[PDB]
C-alpha cells in the first residue's frame, strides 16, 4: 500500500503476463503469418513431375 | 551551491558510518536526548535509544536490505510493452504485407519436401536422414 | 600480514585514548572494507571508545555491520555476542536485537 | 557455548569452492554439448560411409528423369 | 619596418567587452559580416542544388 | 545518486499522454510510408 | 545568445551537449534505417521491388550508426563532458577546432542524405567495394557524396583526436604520474592515437576512389593495371582499427560504471587494465586481414593474420576476468547501469567468442560475409556499444542535466531491449550457419522463420527506442533533482555538481607532492 | 540445400568440409565451456552477499589469467593450420572449371577440351516449373564428376562477385582480374545449391550456384550432347 | 552568471513547459524517425 509495487506489482505482473500470452498466440496463429514449419513427421509429400 | 560540495549523509553496507548526521536540526527534545545521552548509560531506555538511532541514521540495515518489489514491476512493464510490441505486429502483418510468393502453397510444399527427399539433401543427418526410403514415410 | 599482530594494531588503534569521532569512523569503515569478520576483541575496543566518544549510534551501528557482515551463516552473531555477553551489560549498550531494528 | 566458525576469508573459501564448481560445470556443459552432438555425428558420417554407394544413390536419384545431363 | 606590435598590444587589452574576434575595428566587424553574409548564403545554396539533383524536372 | 522530487510531477493522464504522445508521431510517419508503398509504387 | 552560446560554443560541456543531440537524431535515423531493412526481412518478398533500393538503406544504416551515432555519442560527447572533469582540466586543449569537428559531422549527414536523394543510391554497404562504386556500376553522385562525408567525418575525428590527445598528455596535473588517470581517459586516449594512426588511411583510400572515378585514372580499374584488393587492404586497415575505436570507450565506460556501482574504491588490476588496452591498441594494426580471407591472400599470410587474431584475442580477455575481478568481492548496488554492464560482459562475450569462431581462417572459408559475421558484430557492436552508450547514457544524466532517472522505468527500458535485441541477434548464427550471404532483399524458405524471429525482436528493440525517448521526456518534465552522489571521492566528475557549472576548474586542482 | 529450422551447417560432402565441421564443433565445444564459466562466476557474484573493498591483491592471478587461455588459443589454432595445410596440399586436377561472374549471373567454362561456355541465369518464381526451391534454381546447372578433385578458377567480369557454396564447403571472391583457385572434391552425386556473397547491383540476391555431380561417364556423354 | 547555470539551464531548449518540451522531443524524433521513410518513399516515385 505504501509504496507503488506492494499490490500494483502483482497487478502488472498479471495483466503483463494475461496481455503478452494472448497477444503472442493471437500474432502466432489466428492472423495467418506461417512460421515454415519443419516438413519432417507432419507432412507427406506429394508427386511431382 | 554548497550541497555538492559539503559531505553528505548516505547509507550502504560499502559506507556503513557516514561523516554527518541523518538530521542536521536539533530540537528542544532531542537536545536534552543528547543530554541523557552524556548522562548514565544504563540509564537510557528503548525508546530514546531507538529514536536516536533514527536522529542518527535514516534507514537500517534490516530495512535497506530488503527484497522489495520493483523487479516484478519491471518484469510486469516488460511483458505490457512487449505486448504492444505485438499489437505493432498485428498491425504490421495486417497493412504492409501483402501476398506471400505461391512457392509455399501446401501442396507446392509437399512437392518441395518430395524433390528435395528425391535429391536426398543433407542426408546424414540433417533432413533427408529421417525419411525412410523404403516405407516411404519419416522415422 | 599475520593475523594476531593485524588484531593487536586495530585493538591498540581503537584503544588510543585520544580517538576521536572522525578517526572512529575511518578505522570502523576501513575494518568493513576488509574481508575479515572483526576479532570480539576488535568489536570490543571498538565498544570501549564510543564509550569514550558517547554514541549509542555508532555501537549499535557496529554491532549490526558485524551482523551484516557474518553473512548467509547465522551463526556468527550469537558467537560474538556471548564473548561482549559482559560488556554489553557493562557499558550499558543494548543490542540492536534487543533494541528493535531486524525487524520492520 | 557456541564455538568459533570461520571467521577469516569466508569469501576466499566460497571463492575457491566456487571456481571449482565453475570449472567442474563448464567441463560438463562441455561434455554436454560433446555427447549430445559431436561424436553422433561422427558415427553418422561413419554410417553413411560404410554403407554408401555412389551408383546406386545416383541410379537412384536418376530413376525419376531429373538431370538433364541423362535423360 | 618599425615594431608596432606594442601599441597594437593596447588595442587588445582593453577590456571593452568585445570578444577577442572582434576588438581590432570597424574592418574586422565588416568581415565577419561578410563571412557570415557567403557562408549562409552559400549554404542556402547549397541545398538547393542537391534539391535540384535530388528531384529531376 | 539520491534524487531531488520532480518540480513538475506527471499525473496518471500526463504518463499516458507523454508515452503515446511520441509513439504516436514517432511511429506515424513509419505507419504511413509503410502501409502505402504499394501505391507509392505506382510510376503513375 | 542562443547563437552566442550554441552555435559558436567553445566549452566542452556544451559542445557535448550537441554531440549527445546529433547523436540521438544519428540513432533514430538508424533505427528507421534498420527498422526498414527488417520489413524487407519479416516476410519473403520484394516489399519495395528491386534489392539496390534496400542496399541504400543497409548502406544508411552502416553509415549513419558507425560515424553519426556512436562515435558522437561516446568517443565525442562522453569524452568532451568527462575527460576536462576526468582529470581537473578547466576545458579542452583545442576547443576551437573542436566545435569545428562538431559542426563537420552536420554537414556529412546531410551529404549523405543528398545521396540517398540521388537516383544512382550508395548501393555498395559499409565497404565501398570498387568497381561497384565506379562509373559503370553506379553512373551518380551518390557515392561520390558519401565519399565526401567520409572527408568530413574523418576531418571531424581527426582534429577530435588531436584535441583529446593533448588534452590527455599535457593538461593533467604536473605531479600525476600518466599511469594514474581514470581508465576512461586512458581508453579515449587510446582511442585518439588509433583514430589519428587510422584516419589518414581512410582518407588515403577515398581520396584513391575519388581520383579513379572522376579523372580518369586506374587505381582499382583491371583495365589499367589497378586492383580493388589495394582498396580493400587500405580499407580494412582503417576497419579493424576503426571497430576497436568503437568498442574502446565502450571497455572504459563499463569500467567506470562497474567500479562506481560495484562498491569497489578501485577497478582490479589497473596496470594489467591500461595493459590490456594498449595492447589490442597495438595489435589492432596487425590483423586487418581476418576481413581478407577469402579474397585469395598468401596462405602463410593468412595463417599470420589468424595467429595474430588470436594474439589479440588473449589480452581482451584479461580485460574481462579484470571486470570479473573487481565484481568480485562488493556488494552490488541494483542501479540500472550494472544491469547495462552485466548485459556488456556477457554478450560482448559470446561476441567476441563468435569473433573467436570467425577467426578460424578456414571457418571463414566457409562463413566469411554470411549472417554468422552479423550475429557477430551485432552483438559485439549493436548491442556492446550500445550497451556501454546506454550505461553512460543512464550513469552521467544526472551529471548532464540535473535530473535523474526512475529505476522502475529504466529497468523496463533495459529488460525490453535486452530481450529484443537477443531475439533480434540470436537467430543469424542459424542464419549464417544454414548459409545465407549479407545484403540480401528476400530470403529462402530455411531462412524464413529464423528472419521472422529476428524481425520481431527488432520490433521489441524498436518498442524499447521509444520507451527510452519517452523516459528522456519524463526525466526533463517530473525534474527531480539529485540530493547527493556516493563515491565522488573517487570519481572527479561527480564532485563538481550536478550539473557542473559552465566554467569548473577555474581553481586547479591541488595534487599531492608525494 | 538448406531445411527449415536449421542450427548447424549444411551436412559435409567433401572431406574438407568433414574436417571443417569436426574443427566447428571443436569450436563450438571451447566456447560453450567459457559461455558457462562466466555464466557461472557472474551468477556467483550477484548471489553473493559478502563485502570486500579493501586493498585486492592484484599481481597474483594474471599469470594463469594469461598461461590458461594461451593453451586454449592455441589448441584451437593448431587444427586451423591443419586445414590450411590440406587446402595446401597438391591436386589431381581431372578437369578444370571456370567461373566467370558477369553482371547479375554466371558464366561457366570447361575448356580442356572442346571449348564450351554457358550462362547460368536466374529462375524467376513465376516460370518456377512445379516442386522446385525458389531463389536458387538455374535453367542450365552446372555439372561435375564425384570423387575428383578439379579445379575451380574464379573470376568476375566487371563487378565483384563471391562464388559460395556452403553445403560442399567453397567460397572465394570473384574479382575482376584475379582468379582465385579452388579445389572442389565431394563424395556423392546430386544437386548442391550455394549463392552469390559479394554485393554486385540490382540482382545481387539472384544469382545462385547449382552444381550436379554424376559419374564420369555420364559427364563426357553430357559434354557430347549438348554439341 | 554571464550565462545562465543551474539544472535544466544548460540545455539548447526552453524545459519549463513540459508540453512545449513534449511537442518538440516528438516533431525532433519524428523527423530523426521519418527521414529514411521519406527517402524510401522518394526512391520509390523516382524510379
Ligand atoms: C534558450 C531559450 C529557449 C530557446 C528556444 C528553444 C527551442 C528552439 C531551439 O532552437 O531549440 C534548440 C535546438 C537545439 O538543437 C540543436 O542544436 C540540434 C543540433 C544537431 O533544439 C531543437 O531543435 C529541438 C530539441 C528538442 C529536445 C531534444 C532532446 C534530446 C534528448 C537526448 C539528449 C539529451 C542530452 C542531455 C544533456
Ligand atoms: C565492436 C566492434 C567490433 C569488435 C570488438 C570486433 C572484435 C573482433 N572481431 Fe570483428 N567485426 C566487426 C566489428 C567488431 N569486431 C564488424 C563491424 C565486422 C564486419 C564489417 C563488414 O563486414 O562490413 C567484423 C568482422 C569480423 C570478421 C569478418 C568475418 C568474415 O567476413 O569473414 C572477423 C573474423 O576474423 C572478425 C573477428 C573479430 C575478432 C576475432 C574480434 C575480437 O577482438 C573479439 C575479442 C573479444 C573477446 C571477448 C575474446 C574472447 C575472450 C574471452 C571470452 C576470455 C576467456 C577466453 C578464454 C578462457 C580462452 N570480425
Ligand atoms: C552501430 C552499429 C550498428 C547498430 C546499432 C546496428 C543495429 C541493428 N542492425 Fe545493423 N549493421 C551494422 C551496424 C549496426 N547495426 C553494420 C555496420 C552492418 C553491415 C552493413 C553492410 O552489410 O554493408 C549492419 C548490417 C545489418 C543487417 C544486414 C542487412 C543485409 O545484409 O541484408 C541487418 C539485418 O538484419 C541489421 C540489423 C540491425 C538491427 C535489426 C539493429 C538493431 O539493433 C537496432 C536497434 C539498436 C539501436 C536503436 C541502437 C541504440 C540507439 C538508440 C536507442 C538511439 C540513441 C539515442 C539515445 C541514446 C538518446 N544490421
Ligand atoms: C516531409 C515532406 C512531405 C511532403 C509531402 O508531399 O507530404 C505528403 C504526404 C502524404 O502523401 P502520401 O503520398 O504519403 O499519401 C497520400 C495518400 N492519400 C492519397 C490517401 C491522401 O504527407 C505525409 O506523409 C504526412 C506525414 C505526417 C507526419
Ligand atoms: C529473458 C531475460 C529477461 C531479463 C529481465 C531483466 C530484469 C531485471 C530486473 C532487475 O534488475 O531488478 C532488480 C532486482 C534487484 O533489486 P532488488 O529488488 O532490490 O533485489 C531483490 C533481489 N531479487 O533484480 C535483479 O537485479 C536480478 C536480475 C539481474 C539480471 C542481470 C542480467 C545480466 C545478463
Ligand atoms: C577423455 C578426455 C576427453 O577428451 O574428455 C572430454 C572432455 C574434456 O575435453 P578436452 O579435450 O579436455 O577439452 C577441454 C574442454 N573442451 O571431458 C569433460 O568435459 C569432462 C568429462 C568427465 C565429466 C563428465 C560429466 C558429465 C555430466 C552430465
Ligand atoms: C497506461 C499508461 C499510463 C499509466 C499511468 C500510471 O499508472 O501511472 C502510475 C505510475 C507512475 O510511476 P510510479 O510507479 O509512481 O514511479 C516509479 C516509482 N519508483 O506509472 C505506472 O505504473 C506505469 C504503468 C504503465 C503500464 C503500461
Ligand atoms: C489505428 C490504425 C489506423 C489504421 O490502420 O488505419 C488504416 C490506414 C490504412 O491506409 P489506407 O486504407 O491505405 O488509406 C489511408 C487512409 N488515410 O492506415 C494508415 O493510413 C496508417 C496509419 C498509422 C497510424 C499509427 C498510429
Ligand atoms: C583542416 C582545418 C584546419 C583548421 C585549423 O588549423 O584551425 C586552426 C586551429 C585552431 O586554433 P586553436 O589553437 O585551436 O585556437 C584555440 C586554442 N588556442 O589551430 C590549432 O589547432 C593549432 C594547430 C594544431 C595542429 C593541427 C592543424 C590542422
Ligand atoms: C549463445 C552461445 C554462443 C553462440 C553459439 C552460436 C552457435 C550455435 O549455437 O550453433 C547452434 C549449435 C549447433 O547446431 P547443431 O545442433 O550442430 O545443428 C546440426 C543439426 N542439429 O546448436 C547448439 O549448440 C544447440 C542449440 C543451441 C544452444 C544455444
Ligand atoms: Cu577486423
Ligand atoms: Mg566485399
Ligand atoms: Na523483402
Amino acid at each position: 500500500a505504501p509504496s507503488f509495487h506492494d499490490k500494483y506489482g502483482n497487478a502488472i505482473l498479471a495483466g503483463g503476463a494475461i496481455f503478452c500470452v494472448s497477444t503472442w498466440t493471437y500474432t502466432a496463429t489466428q492472423i495467418g503469418i506461417e512460421w515454415n514449419m519443419s516438413p519432417v513427421g507432419r507432412v507427406t509429400p506429394k508427386e511431382w513431375r | 551551491s554548497e550541497d555538492y560540495a559539503f559531505p553528505t549523509y548516505a547509507d550502504r553496507r560499502d559506507y556503513p558510518l557516514p561523516d554527518v548526521a541523518h538530521v542536521t536540526m536539533l530540537s528542544a527534545s532531542q537536545k536534552a536526548l543528547k543530554e541523557k545521552e552524556k548522562a548514565d548509560w544504563s540509564s537510557l531506555s528503548r525508546d530514546e535509544k531507538v529514536q536516536l538511532y533514527r536522529i542518527q541514521f535514516n534507514e537500517s540495515f534490516a530495512e535497506m536490505n530488503r527484497g522489495t518489489n520493483e523487479w516484478k514491476t519491471v518484469v510486469g512493464m516488460a511483458m505490457f510493452f512487449i505486448g504492444f510490441t505485438a499489437l505493432v505486429l498485428i498491425w504490421e502483418k495486417s497493412y504492409v504485407y501483402g501476398p506471400i510468393p505461391h512457392t509455399f502453397d501446401r501442396d507446392w510444399v509437399a512437392m518441395q519436401t518430395k524433390r528435395m527427399l528425391d535429391m536426398k539433401a543433407n542426408p546424414i543427418q540433417g533432413f533427408s536422414a529421417k525419411w525412410d526410403y523404403d516405407k516411404n514415410e519419416w522415422k | 600480514e599475520t593475523d594476531e599482530e593485524f588484531d593487536a594494531r586495530w585493538v591498540t588503534y581503537f584503544n588510543k585514548p585520544d580517538i576521536d569521532a572522525w578517526e572512529l569512523r575511518k578505522g570502523m569503515n576501513t575494518l568493513v572494507g576488509y574481508d575479515l569478520v572483526p576479532e570480539p576483541k576488535i568489536i570490543d575496543a571498538a565498544l570501549r571508545a564510543c564509550r569514550r566518544l558517547n554514541d549509542f549510534a555508532s555501537a549499535v551501528r557496529i554491532l549490526e555491520v558485524v551482523k551484516d557482515k557474518a553473512g548467509p551463516h547465522k551463526e556468527i552473531y550469537p558467537y560474538v555476542i556471548q564473548e561482549l555477553r559482559p560488556t554489553l551489560n557493562e557499558l550499558g549498550i543494548s543490542t540492536p536485537e534487543e533494541l528493535g531494528l531486524d525487524k520492520v | 557455548l557456541l564455538p568459533k566458525p570461520q571467521m577469516r576469508g569466508l569469501l576466499a573459501k566460497r571463492l575457491r569452492v566456487h571456481i571449482a564448481g565453475a570449472f567442474i560445470v563448464a567441463l560438463g556443459v562441455a561434455a554436454a554439448y560433446k555427447f549430445g552432438v559431436a561424436e553422433p555425428r561422427k558415427k553418422a558420417y561413419a554410417e553413411f560411409y560404410r554403407n554408401y554407394d555412389s551408383m546406386k544413390d545416383f541410379e537412384e536419384m536418376r530413376k525419376a528423369g531429373i538431370f538433364q545431363s541423362a535423360k | 619596418f618599425e615594431n608596432k606590435v606594442p601599441e597594437k598590444q593596447k588595442l587588445f587589452q582593453e577590456d571593452n567587452g568585445m570578444p577577442v574576434h572582434l576588438k581590432g575595428g570597424a574592418s574586422d566587424a565588416l568581415l565577419y559580416r561578410a563571412t557570415m553574409a557567403l557562408t549562409l548564403g552559400g549554404t542556402a545554396y547549397a541545398i538547393y542544388l542537391l534539391a535540384m539533383a535530388a528531384f529531376p524536372k | 545518486v539520491h534524487s531531488k522530487p520532480a518540480r513538475e510531477q506527471l499525473g496518471v493522464l500526463d504518463i499516458t499522454i507523454g508515452l503515446t504522445s511520441c509513439f504516436v508521431c514517432c511511429l506515424l510517419p513509419a505507419g504511413w510510408v509503410l502501409s502505402h508503398l504499394e501505391s507509392y509504387k505506382k510510376r503513375e | 545568445m542562443f547563437i552566442n552560446r550554441w552555435l559558436f560554443s567553445t566549452n566542452h560541456k556544451d559542445i557535448g551537449t550537441l554531440y549527445l543531440l546529433f547523436g540521438a537524431w544519428a540513432g533514430m535515423v538508424g533505427t528507421a534505417l534498420s527498422i526498414l531493412i527488417r520489413a524487407e526481412l519479416g516476410q519473403p518478398g520484394a516489399l519495395l521491388g528491386d534489392d539496390q533500393i534496400y542496399n541504400v538503406i543497409v548502406t544508411a544504416h552502416a553509415f549513419v550508426m558507425i560515424f553519426f551515432m556512436v562515435m558522437p555519442m561516446m568517443i565525442g560527447g562522453f569524452g568532451n563532458w568527462l575527460v576536462p572533469l576526468m582529470i581537473g582540466a578547466p576545458d579542452m586543449a583545442f576547443p576551437r577546432m573542436n566545435n569545428m569537428s562538431f559542426w563537420l559531422l552536420p554537414p556529412s549527414f546531410l551529404l549523405l542524405l543528398a545521396s540517398s536523394m540521388v537516383e544512382a543510391g550508395a548501393g555498395t554497404g559499409w565497404t565501398v567495394y570498387p568497381p561497384l562504386a565506379g562509373n559503370l556500376a553506379h553512373a551518380g553522385a551518390s557515392v561520390d557524396l558519401t565519399i565526401f562525408s567520409l572527408h568530413l567525418a574523418g576531418v571531424s575525428s581527426i582534429l577530435g583526436a588531436i584535441n583529446f590527445i593533448t588534452t590527455i598528455i599535457n593538461m593533467k596535473p604536473p605531479a600525476m604520474t600518466q599511469y594514474q588517470t581514470p581508465l576512461f581517459v586512458w581508453s579515449v586516449l587510446i582511442t585518439a592515437v588509433l583514430l589519428l594512426l587510422s584516419l589518414p588511411v581512410l582518407a588515403a583510400g577515398i581520396t584513391m576512389l575519388l581520383t579513379d572515378r572522376n579523372l580518369n585514372t586506374t587505381f582499382f580499374d583491371p583495365a589499367g593495371g589497378g586492383d580493388p584488393i589495394l582498396y580493400q587492404h587500405l580499407f580494412w586497415f582503417f576497419g579493424h582499427p576503426e571497430v576497436y575505436i568503437l568498442i574502446l570507450p565502450g571497455f572504459g565506460i563499463i569500467s567506470h560504471v562497474v567500479t562506481y556501482y560495484s562498491g569497489k574504491k578501485e577497478p582490479f588490476g589497473y596496470m594489467g587494465m591500461v595493459w590490456a588496452m594498449m595492447s589490442i591498441g597495438f595489435l589492432g594494426f596487425i590483423v586487418w586481414a581476418h576481413h581478407m580471407f577469402t579474397v585469395g591472400l598468401d596462405v602463410d599470410t593468412r595463417a599470420y593474420f589468424t595467429s595474430a587474431t588470436m594474439i589479440i584475442a588473449i589480452p581482451t580477455g584479461v580485460k574481462v576476468f579484470s571486470w570479473l575481478a573487481t565484481l568480485h568481492g562488493g556488494n552490488i548496488k541494483w542501479s540500472p547501469a550494472m544491469l547495462w554492464a552485466l548485459g556488456f560482459i556477457f554478450l560482448f562475450t559470446v561476441g567476441g567468442l563468435t569473433g573467436i569462431v570467425l577467426s578460424n581462417s578456414s571457418l571463414d572459408i566457409v562463413l566469411h560475409d554470411t549472417y554468422y559475421v552479423v550475429a557477430h558484430f551485432h552483438y559485439v557492436l549493436s548491442m556492446g556499444a550500445v550497451f556501454a552508450i546506454m550505461a553512460g547514457f543512464v550513469h552521467w544524466f544526472p551529471l548532464f542535466s540535473g535530473f535523474t532517472l526512475d529505476d522502475t522505468w529504466a529497468k523496463a527500458h533495459f529488460a525490453i531491449m535486452f530481450v529484443g535485441v537477443n531475439m533480434t541477434f540470436f537467430p543469424q548464427h542459424f542464419l549464417g550457419l544454414s548459409g545465407m550471404p549479407r545484403r540480401y532483399s528476400d530470403y529462402p524458405d530455411a531462412y524464413t522463420t529464423w528472419n521472422t524471429v529476428s524481425s520481431m525482436g527488432s520490433f521489441i528493440s524498436l518498442t524499447a527506442v521509444l520507451i527510452m525517448i519517452f523516459m528522456i521526456w519524463e526525466a526533463f518534465a517530473s525534474k527531480r533533482e539529485v540530493m547527493s552522489v556516493s563515491y565522488a571521492s573517487t570519481n572527479l566528475e561527480w564532485l563538481h555538481g550536478c550539473p557542473p557549472p559552465y566554467h569548473t576548474f577555474e581553481e586547479p586542482t591541488y595534487v599531492k607532492v608525494k | 540445400m538448406a531445411y527449415p529450422f536449421q542450427l548447424g551447417l549444411q551436412d559435409a560432402t567433401s572431406p574438407i568440409m568433414e574436417e571443417l565441421m569436426n574443427f566447428h564443433d571443436h569450436t563450438l565445444m571451447i566456447v560453450f565451456l567459457i559461455s558457462s564459466l562466466v555464466l557461472y562466476i557472474i551468477s556467483l557474484m550477484l548471489t553473493t552477499k559478502l563485502t570486500h573493498t579493501s586493498t585486492m591483491d592484484a599481481q597474483e592471478v594474471e599469470t594463469i589469467w594469461t598461461i590458461l587461455p594461451a593453451v586454449i588459443l592455441i589448441m584451437i589454432a593448431l587444427p586451423s593450420l591443419r586445414i590450411l595445410y590440406m587446402m595446401d596440399e597438391i591436386n589431381n586436377p581431372v578437369l578444370t572449371v571456370k567461373t566467370m561472374g558477369h553482371q547479375w549471373y554466371w558464366s561457366y567454362e570447361y575448356t580442356d577440351y572442346e571449348d564450351l561456355c554457358f550462362d547460368s541465369y536466374m529462375i524467376p518464381t513465376n516460370d518456377l516449373k512445379p516442386g522446385e526451391l525458389r531463389l536458387l534454381e538455374v535453367d542450365n546447372r552446372v555439372v561435375l564428376p564425384m570423387e575428383l578433385p578439379i579445379r575451380m578458377l574464379i573470376s568476375s567480369e566487371d563487378v565483384l562477385h563471391s562464388w559460395a557454396v556452403p553445403s560442399l564447403g567453397l567460397k572465394t571472391d570473384a574479382i575482376p582480374g584475379r582468379l582465385n583457385q579452388a579445389t572442389v572434391t565431394s563424395n556423392r552425386p546430386g544437386l548442391f545449391y550455394g549463392q552469390c556473397s559479394e554485393i554486385c547491383g540490382s540482382n545481387h540476391s539472384f544469382m545462385p550456384i547449382v552444381l550436379e555431380m554424376v559419374p564420369l561417364k555420364y559427364f563426357e556423354n553430357w559434354s557430347a550432347s549438348m554439341i | 552568471s554571464h550565462y545562465e547555470e543551474g539544472p535544466g539551464k544548460n540545455l539548447p531548449f526552453s524545459v519549463e513547459n513540459k508540453w512545449r518540451l513534449l511537442a518538440m522531443m516528438t516533431v525532433y524524433f519524428g523527423s530523426g524517425f521519418a527521414a529514411p521513410f521519406f527517402i524510401v518513399r522518394h526512391q520509390l516515385l523516382k524510379k
